[PDB]
RNA sequence: GAAGACUGGAGUGCAGAAGAGGAGAGUGGAAUUCCACGUGUAGCGGUGAAAUGCGUAGAUAUGUGGAGGAACACCAGUGGCGAAGGCGACUCUCUGGUCUGUAACUGACGCUGAGGCGCGAAAGCGUGGGGAGCAAACAGGAUUAGAUACCCUGGUAGUCCACGCCGUAAACGAUGAGUGCUAAGUGUUAGGGGGUUUCCGCCCCUUAGUGCUGCAGCUAACGCAUUAAGCACUCCGCCUGGGGA
């Protein structure tokens, strides 16, 4: 059965990148909103829209490629799996690809990236690595 | 509740007076049991495709039933195999 | 080439209908293969239950000389 | 069923017995009892003619109906009882007359059933009919050999014979031993198998249990003296130092056929066992 | 279980006059089925394929009873006293 | 964690469908063997060649009848059903599961699952039956330097049935179960919808199975490839050089 809806978000984007698909849509959730919204802030995804329906709504994401078809996202990874959750202190927040990537952290002040977390001295659950 | 359909063959060397004696007899034994008969029809003399017993032809009969306990077909089956007048019989449900 | 029972709208095959079944066996009483008669897969199964039922009541022969 | 006993002692170790689940009542019908006296194999003259008999629990005779000639009266099974005088059980039947009599209990005969005899009886377990009215293939028992005499051929527990054909005045029967025999068509029989099938599975377990049934010990002929048995004598254990093993009276005992060669019923026996 | 026999049990345990999928209704129908297979299995002793279907009813019936106990205890104790369960 | 709310999971209801799924009772036709009786004369059978064997006490062949047991010709199909083992003559009785359509109903009631409990080809074991063909052991004839083998003539347990054990297999797709995503082309099984047409028929779409070919991806290679050995999450089982073992 479905045991990790966040992992599906991470892997659906990865599966669409390989075949250069220009868009995708998937069932919506509150936590997926920030993750999808965060990616738009650093240009990892070209756009995002919400569709309201009966069950839970629907979200579609517009993937982004450079001129002459280079991927903008070269990898997505899930860290804190349901089988082994991980937590990071204020000084333990990593730097994905030596600052050229980002990490999504679910702090007590909201879901925000690794760079912003070290500016507020808070920790939380590390959710994903995007580079 | 559940309907059946019985075909049985009577020996060819039988006479009209005694042929209808067994047709009314086998129609009877389906009645005191839990069944109500619908249609007793006879095709007539036919040539058997193979020599089933010492005979070569036979009279064909058709019976329709609406049975519930499904034991009136058991009594027919029990007494059809034992009489010397019926040479074959078959019960079909649809 | 064309299924007989589907084209004619037949939905039930009876074992008392000897004249219909005689078109679906060979000269020796053997059931013809489906690639020869052209009948569909669904009604090939119903057809053989009719033939096997009628063989027992001596309406069709088992093996014919 | 068959009841195994726990090995409490060395005599109860291998012993089994019936549980008597089919038996309904434990008291016999008083007006159908006759006395028996043991004979221990003693002759008309007082001589011991048949050996290894004598000295068991005392019994009483229950008069059985083997003729079954009460035709047209519906007989209702009342009880199923125990008979010391035979291996099968018996059933008490009281007719609509008021008369009562015992018959052999067939397999599947239960209390409350109705039993018929005659010519209009149906082919059901327990009914009695002439062999000419019995269809080919049925399993029968209690076959009689002469009309009006009474059942005699198949009667012990678990035994059965099968009707096999017709020859005009006679009927072919395959007896329990495996013999094909010709019997008149006016002789009667009962439909079914005989009652107590498990009787052959009982392990006696004790020597005293054989003694309870009236069996005295059997001495082998190899441990006798030369004037007692053709096998006695010799120093130590001795083999059968003869051409063939011998009975206590001569007359070879292994493979030698003892049926009369000029018998009058060889023309009524179609094939032997 | 014949179709009309089932619809009497459904009508006898509905929490309201329309439902057919209430846990009270399903357990009552499931109970009637395993009290009908137990006679078939008792006489057809060596019918192993049918006996597997029995054990999937018992397990399914147990799952629904557990769910009812947690959600609403008062309803749960009413069913077992009415269906004669433990 | 607690209190509520929902319907995309799961299950019930309603309308259809297919199937060698299972247990019990009864019946059918070809064919082999044996037995009885007509006709008939000198071989039959067998092999790479032969011989043992059967036959003038009259065989093989042939016509008629009787007894008995086991397997079900054509249909028959990378067709169907089942959790696996496995299930193929026909009828009835008792029973399990699955698929499609509807959106009436409950409202997360779910997945995996160590120990535990059941099922489980064939051979084998115990008790009681049955025994036609086949056939370990065994006997005889050939082959061979030898032949405790292959080949030929016979043949006992066994194979069949009821009940009770045994608990293994190259029990294999050599591929654990659940869930979601990721080009296409084409057969076939069971359904549903629409267009043409009076039907038939053709075409398109769709659900659940069953085959083949192939992209990205994976792989040491062979190869797998929407029925993954690709991309991911949950739970269980197992491995750490060979022999000894
Ligand atoms: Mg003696
Ligand atoms: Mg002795
Ligand atoms: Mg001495
Ligand atoms: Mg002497
Ligand atoms: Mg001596
Ligand atoms: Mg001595
Ligand atoms: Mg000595
Ligand atoms: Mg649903
Ligand atoms: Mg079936
Ligand atoms: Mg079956
Ligand atoms: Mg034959
Ligand atoms: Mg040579
Ligand atoms: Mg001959
Ligand atoms: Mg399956
Ligand atoms: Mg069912
Ligand atoms: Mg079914
Ligand atoms: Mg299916
Ligand atoms: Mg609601
Ligand atoms: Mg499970
Ligand atoms: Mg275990
Ligand atoms: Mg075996
Ligand atoms: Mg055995
Ligand atoms: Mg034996
Ligand atoms: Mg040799
Ligand atoms: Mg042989
Ligand atoms: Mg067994
Ligand atoms: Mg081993
Ligand atoms: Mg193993
Ligand atoms: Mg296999
Ligand atoms: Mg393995
Ligand atoms: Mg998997
Ligand atoms: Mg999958
Ligand atoms: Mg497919
Ligand atoms: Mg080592
Ligand atoms: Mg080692």
């Amino acid at each position: 059965v479905m045991t990790d809806p966040i992992a599906d978000f991470l892997t659906r984007i990865r599966n669409a990148n390989m075949v250069k698909h220009d868009k995708l849509e998937l069932p919506a959730s509150k936590i997926k909103k920030e993750i999808a919204e965060i990616l738009k802030r650093e240009g990892f995804i070209r756009d995002v829209e919400y569709i309201e329906d009966d069950n839970a709504g629907t979200i579609r994401v517009f993937l982004k490629y450079g001129a002459t078809g280079e991927r903008v996202i070269t990898g997505l990874k899930r860290i804190s799996k349901p089988g082994l959750r991980v937590y990071a202190k204020s000084t333990e927040v990593p730097k994905v690809l030596n600052g050229l990537g980002i990490a999504i952290v679910s702090t007590s002040q909201g879901v925000l990236t690794d760079k912003e977390a070290r500016a507020k001295q808070v920790g939380g659950e590390v959710l994903a690595y995007v580079w | 509740a559940r309907k059946y359909e019985i075909m049985y063959i009577i020996r060819p060397n039988i006479e009209e007076d005694e042929k209808k004696a067994v047709v009314e007899r086998f129609d009877g034994i389906l009645t005191e049991n839990g069944a109500e008969i619908i249609e007793s029809k006879e095709w007539g003399k036919r040539r058997l495709a193979y020599e089933i017993n010492d005979y070569r032809d036979g009279f064909y009969h058709i019976v329709k039933l609406n049975a519930d306990k499904a034991d009136s077909i058991n009594e027919f089956d029990r007494l059809a195999k034992i009489s010397d007048d019926i040479v074959r019989h078959m019960v079909i449900k649809e | 080439k064309v299924c007989y029972f589907t084209s004619n709208g037949i939905t039930h095959i009876d074992y008392k209908d000897v004249e219909l079944l005689k078109k679906f066996v060979s000269e020796r009483g053997k059931i013809l293969p489906r690639r020869v008669t052209g009948t569909s897969a669904k009604y090939q199964r119903k057809l053989t239950v009719a033939i096997k039922r009628s063989r027992q009541m001596a309406l069709l022969p088992f093996v014919a000389e | 069923a068959i009841k195994k006993y726990k090995p409490t002692t060395n005599g109860r170790r291998h012993m089994t017995s019936s549980d008597f689940a089919e038996i309904t009542t434990s008291t016999p019908e008083k007006s159908l009892l006759r006395p028996l006296k043991k004979k221990a194999g003693r002759n008309n003259q007082g001589k011991l003619t048949v050996r290894h008999h004598g000295g068991g629990h005392k019994r009483q005779y229950r008069v059985i109906d083997f003729k079954r000639n009460k035709d047209g009266i519906p007989g209702r099974v009342a009880t199923i009882e125990y008979d010391p005088n035979r291996s099968a059980n018996i059933a008490l039947i009281n007719y609509a007359d008021g008369e009562k009599r015992y018959i052999i209990a067939a397999k599947g005969l239960e209390v409350g059933q109705t039993i018929y005899s005659g010519a209009e009886a149906d082919i059901k377990v327990g009914n009695a009919l002439e062999l000419k009215d019995i269809p080919v293939g049925t399993v029968i028992h209690n076959i009689e050999m002469k009309p009006g005499k009474g059942g005699q051929l198949v009667r012990s527990a678990g035994t059965s014979a099968q009707v096999l054909g017709k020859e005009g005045k006679y009927v072919l029967i395959r007896l329990n031993s495996g013999e094909v025999r010709m019997i008149l068509a006016t002789c009667r029989a009962t439909i079914g198998q005989v009652g107590n099938e498990q009787h052959e599975l009982i392990n006696i377990g004790k020597a005293g249990r054989s003694r309870w049934m009236g069996k005295r010990p059997t001495v082998r002929g190899s441990v006798m003296n030369p004037n007692d048995h053709p096998h006695g004598g010799g120093e130590g254990k001795a083999p059968i130092g003869r051409k063939s093993p011998m009975s206590p009276w001569g007359k070879p005992t292994l493979g030698y056929k003892t049926r009369k060669k000029n018998n009058n019923s060889d023309k009524f026996i179609v094939r032997r066992r | 279980l014949t179709q009309e026999r089932k619809n009497e049990i459904i009508a006898e345990y509905r929490v309201h006059d329309t439902d057919t999928g209430s846990p009270e209704v399903q357990i009552a129908v499931l109970t009637a089925e395993i009290n009908s297979l137990n006679e078939h299995v008792r006489v057809h002793k060596k019918d192993h394929h049918s006996y597997r279907g029995l054990m999937k009813m018992v397990g399914h019936r147990r799952n629904l009873l557990t769910y009812l106990r947690k959600k609403d205890v008062q309803r749960y104790r009413e069913l077992i006293k009415r269906l004669g369960l433990r």
